[PDB]
DNA sequence: TTTAGATCTAAA
DNA sequence: TTTAGATCTAAA
């Protein structure tokens, strides 16, 4: 999946 | 602190529109050394996996992730690079994420600051911007928590992150 | 274990 | 100086 970790 | 130009939005704007405002940009900041002679068709000079480099997609990628300062929670190599034309199935790139962190640092990081284009949506679950890991719904294209997702049977965090990872659909999505 | 970022090497 | 690929480390 598109993801991100902020 | 933002440029004018009036350039369009991000969600719709072409890559000769972008890659002319960023030409516009460099130079009005003075970093002539990054737009070469002959105009757009020469820019940038820089090379990645034996092409220009991508710089609409590589722009893209990052802020729709929430920008530069999302750091290492980008996944550079999987997801960034996958989406630019420098991309290829097999590839030996294997400092890639440290080349596109540079690059980004060279041509966009300042752009990205003077512009409006980076992601800041709430969770779709939660409704806030809790710092923590987000997968971005396949169907909707809304951001979630993983944290704020409880149905049994979803992967790893890790195992959506990594390259061509599992697909997430959001709890609303679902049938 | 797997995956990816950082650093170094060697070739231009 | 810039780039591609090997080989480190960090993280999970
Ligand atoms: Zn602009
Ligand atoms: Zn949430
Ligand atoms: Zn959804």
């Amino acid at each position: 999946a598109r993801t991100k970790q902020t | 602190k933002k440029h004018d130009c009036g350039r369009a939005h991000i969600q719709v704007c072409s890559e000769e529109e972008f890659l002319r405002d960023v030409m516009q940009f460099l130079l009005i900041r003075g970093h002539t050394r990054l737009v070469p002679p002959g105009g757009l068709a020469e820019f940038p000079d820089a090379v990645l996996n034996s092409k220009r480099l991508d710089l609409f997609n590589l722009y893209r990628e990052v802020v729709s992730r929430g920008g530069f300062h999302v750091g290492n929670g980008i996944n550079w190599k999987g997801q960034v690079f996958s989406k630019m034309r420098n991309h290829t199935l097999t590839n030996r790139m294997t400092g890639v994420g440290n080349t596109l962190k540079r690059h980004y640092e060279t041509y966009l990081l300042e752009y990205e600051y003077a512009h409006d284009d980076v992601d800041g949506e709430c969770c779709l679950i939660c409704r806030s911007s809790t710092a923590g890991d987000w997968v971005n719904c396949g169907s909707c294209g809304e951001w979630a928590h993983f944290g704020c997702d409880r149905r049994p049977g979803l992967g790893a965090f890790k195992d959506y992150a990594k390259t061509d990872g599992l697909e997430y659909v959001c709890p609303n999505c679902s049938v």
